[PDB]
DNA sequence: CCGGGCCGAGCCGTGCTTT
DNA sequence: TGCACGGCTCGGCCCGG
């Protein structure tokens, strides 16, 4: 038995839709800090964690803790019937439903039976990241939205003051390239030289649901997996592991 | 009722001492030496479909571009005219075209051919007089093939003669060998059979530890240095319905430790080349690079053996080997009246006069999308091997040696219902400095 | 089995067809598109119609007592089919983790 | 507020152990 | 003779610029 209070729903919403593009199912777990998840894809390619504390939910009420399951298409669907401006309401009593109410102009409660899931708790152990670049969101949008036009594979490559993603097809090729003194860097720290590709499904499917203006942190290695970061809210984060290509 | 040959021990006889000879041996071709490149989608979200396509139809015209080559080798071809262009050419002149066969259809007259080339297609006709009708004949469908003839507008081209790549009528004699030496041929040992007759395969390999009868027979075997193996070393796993009661191994990775227990007993100044065939553990379909490892570990094992492709080039003191395994030959008997499995030799002279291992496509044989064609007969051999008819025979075409190695395998209830009679326990034996086939040995009493 | 057998040799030699008429050629125009018409070339047999129920396969071998037999025939039916296609589409994305429950690479392991 | 993108529907096709 | 895949076309929604 625990009551949430969300302003906005609407950035709810969409980041349940962002998480959700990869996986269907996934396991919430809810404590006296926040609200965790943690999932990998059927494929075995993209690792997605996700967590709220306390700070950001304008009222947080919960004793002990548990794990509540259920499908992300049909919370997609509730979450995507809220508005901009009303305040979303996470209840639930005794009874293993969970109950769903926005209130705005009107209050309305929808009901959304519970699903057990198998957990497989899995951490990958934080690896040797020769670069770590901060970048708008903007920018990378648009230069997967074009780099998906000639080829269905990307390629990063950094350098001491210097950042450039690149893509080659058959015969045309694209290329994008930007530095410190530009206005779409913000910060880069390069040990060495690098250089690794990923495809342009997965990246296309995860970038989509960044603001223009935002922050998204990128730390990826020689032919090693990629990670990107960006706060919701300045207190949670979402984060999200890639594995390379080749 | 599981016995795999595990205590079968022969043992050198202690009569004969064999002449230290220095071998000399490289592998001149394997399909995993050269990297095909697969071809690039000209899209960023290209699905399946096309590639598939792309790859077939880089293949055929990666076969056409190599076949041409070696048609304009020989002076007597020249003037060669793009189909494309082909419009643009008077009623007086001589020219010539090269392409790969569509189809083709006989009426009285003659002939009728449909050729294609990059760039366009076009009708011939040969007339019955030529002399070169009755070789036309015996071509079957996506040969390449060269026409000379003269053009009308009408809209066929009419032709007077008709090229095969061939093989040269004339070449430069090697220079011999100090001493000789000998090799043997084998092929379709089908090990995990019911009908694998293991006491023949048991008096050979004592044979080939010197238990011969005659003066001459002792003198050869203290020479005998390669033995070559073509394909279908096992009876495989579910090939056809209902072959597991057929089956004494009934087990695919067991079949392969038998058969490389079987090998041990090969001399260690023997050298052994196995390549992969039609039931084996290896690609579905032809050209298959080599065995799976990780079912056929055992023999690559061996030490003495060595695992080439299919097909492949061997070189043996200056002399060049090409062994396959010989699935191409039931598409020229099927599409060439006259021809049957008892006498497979011609068929293969048919095959390296057309200097391609397995021409047609959609017929009995299954080809791989690959962006390159790697059946193609490149530089002429000294000899050829191939199975997989379970048929001995041997003939000479222009100074290059054919020879089919015969089975291992009893004739089976299929082999009765189709009216095929195996010839098994055959066992050629060439030397090396003249590559021809010098004596044939026999060891069916007991099969 | 009969379906994946069957599918599986088919591919091997079909029978290419063009998307606006429906005559059908028995190897691709060396061009690529479709002479006398103005539409693509298409397959007859898709990668797809192969591999359709290797899935359900897999998990009955895995799941139940089935013989040794017919594991081995559905552990090279898996093979033959990677095979086939190594030269078009080359397996080129890494994996985060590994071991999805495989019959097939743990008989081979013992 | 006008326009692309994306997503069903609905037609035409194939293919279903084989020495 | 029911099922499973894969090329179109072809409107009804949507959402953002
Ligand atoms: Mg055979
Ligand atoms: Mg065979
Ligand atoms: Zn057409």
């Amino acid at each position: 038995p625990f009551e949430i209070v969300f302003e906005g729903a609407k950035e709810f919403a969409q980041l349940i839709e962002t998480a959700s593009r990869l996986i269907d199912e996934a396991a919430f777990k809810v404590t006296e800090e926040g609200i965790s998840m943690r999932a990998m894809d059927p494929s075995r390619v993209v690792l997605i964690d996700l967590n709220l504390p306390a700070s950001i939910f304008s009222k947080y009420e919960v004793d002990g803790e548990e794990t509540i399951g259920v499908n992300m298409d049909h919370l997609k669907k509730v979450l995507k019937r809220g508005k901009a401006k009303e305040t979303l309401i996470l209840r639930k009593g005794e009874e293993n439903f969970l109950e769903i109410s926005l209130q705005g102009t009107a209050t309305r409660t929808f009901k959304l039976p519970l699903i057990d899931v198998e957990e497989i708790e899995v951490d990958l152990p934080e690896l040797p990241f020769t670069a770590k670049v901060v970048i708008l969101g903007d920018v990378i949008k648009e230069a997967v939205k074009d780099a998906s036009l000639v080829s269905d594979s990307m390629k990063f490559i950094a350098k001491e003051n210097e950042f450039t993603m690149r893509a080659e097809g058959e015969t045309q090729e694209v290329e994008v390239k930007l530095t410190l003194e530009d206005e779409g860097l913000l910060d880069i720290e390069v040990q060495e030289e690098t250089k690794s590709a990923y495809g342009i499904s997965y990246l296309s499917d995860m970038v989509k649901g960044l603001g223009k203006a935002d922050e998204v942190t990128i730390k990826f290695g020689n032919e090693m997996p990629m990670q990107m970061e960006y706060y919701i809210r300045d207190e949670g984060r979402l984060i999200f592991l890639l594995a390379p290509r080749v | 009722e599981y016995s795999k040959y595990e205590d079968v021990v022969i043992e050198w006889n202690p009569s004969v001492t064999p002449v230290q000879i220095e071998k000399n041996y490289e592998v001149k071709f394997d399909v995993r030496q050269v990297k095909l490149r697969p071809p690039k989608v000209k899209n960023g979200s290209g699905k399946e479909g096309e590639i598939i396509v792309e790859a077939y139809a880089s293949l055929f015209k990666s076969r056409l571009s190599k076949l041409k080559r070696i048609l304009r080798e020989n002076p007597e071809i020249s003037n060669v005219v793009d189909i494309g262009k082909l419009n643009y050419v008077s009623g007086d002149e001589e020219v010539t075209i090269i392409g790969l066969v569509n189809s083709k259809r006989e009426t009285n007259r003659g002939l009728i051919f449909e050729v294609e080339d990059k760039t366009g297609i076009v009708k011939v006709f040969l007339p019955k007089d030529s002399e070169d009708y009755r070789e036309a004949f015996k071509v079957l469908p996506d040969a390449v093939v060269a026409f000379k003839g003269f053009y009308s507008k009408k809209g066929i081209f009419f032709a007077n003669k008709f090229y095969l790549p061939d093989v040269p009528l004339y070449r430069k004699q090697k220079p011999p060998l100090e001493e000789k030496v000998y090799a043997i041929l084998i092929s379709d040992i089908h090990v995990g059979s019911r009908e694998f007759c293991e006491k023949a395969f048991l008096k050979f390999l004592e044979w080939l530890n010197g238990h011969v009868e005659s003066k001459e027979e002792e003198e050869i075997v203290s020479r005998v240095k390669y033995l070559i193996i073509a394909g279908d070393v096992v009876d495989g796993i579910g090939i056809y319905p209902g072959q597991y009661s057929d089956l004494v191994i009934p087990d695919i990775f067991d079949q392969y430790e038998a058969l490389a227990n079987l090998l041990a007993n090969v001399p260690e100044h023997i050298t052994m080349f196995i390549g992969p065939g039609n039931a084996d553990a290896a690609r579905p379909a032809i050209p298959q690079p080599e065995f799976y490892k990780e079912y056929a570990k055992p023999i690559y094992k061996l030490k003495n053996a060595i695992i080439i492709s299919n097909p492949a080039v061997i070189r043996l003191h200056g002399r060049d080997f090409l062994i396959a395994h010989g699935r191409g030959i039931e598409d020229v008997v099927s599409f060439v009246p006259g021809l049957t499995h008892h006498k497979p030799g011609l068929p293969m002279v048919e095959l390296l006069k057309m200097r391609h291992l397995a021409p047609t496509f959609g017929g009995k044989v299954p080809i791989a999308p690959d962006p390159e064609d790697l059946l193609v007969i490149e530089e002429v051999p000294d000899l050829v091997q191939m199975g997989h008819v379970h048929v001995y025979d041997a003939v000479v075409y222009r100074g290059v040696q054919l020879v089919n190695s015969a089975t291992w395998q009893a004739q089976t209830e299929f082999q009765k219902m189709v009216n095929i009679v195996p010839t098994p326990a055959k066992v050629p034996v060439v030397d090396v400095e003249s590559a021809r086939v010098v004596k044939v040995l026999d060891f069916s009493g007991w099969c | 089995i009969p379906d994946l057998r069957g599918n599986l040799r088919s591919f091997t030699r079909q029978e290419f067809r063009c998307v606006k008429c429906n005559t059908k050629f028995r190897r691709p125009p060396l061009n690529g598109k479709c002479p006398v018409c103005g539409g693509k070339i298409v397959l007859t047999v898709s990668k797809g119609a192969i591999e359709k129920y290797l899935g359900t396969a897999k998990m009955l071998v895995t799941e139940y007592n089935v013989k040794n037999y017919t594991r081995q025939r559905i552990c090279l039916t898996e093979r033959d089919i990677d095979s086939l296609f190594e030269n078009v589409f080359p397996e080129t994305q890494l994996t985060l983790i590994v071991n999805p429950n495989d019959i097939c690479q743990r008989l081979v392991m013992a």
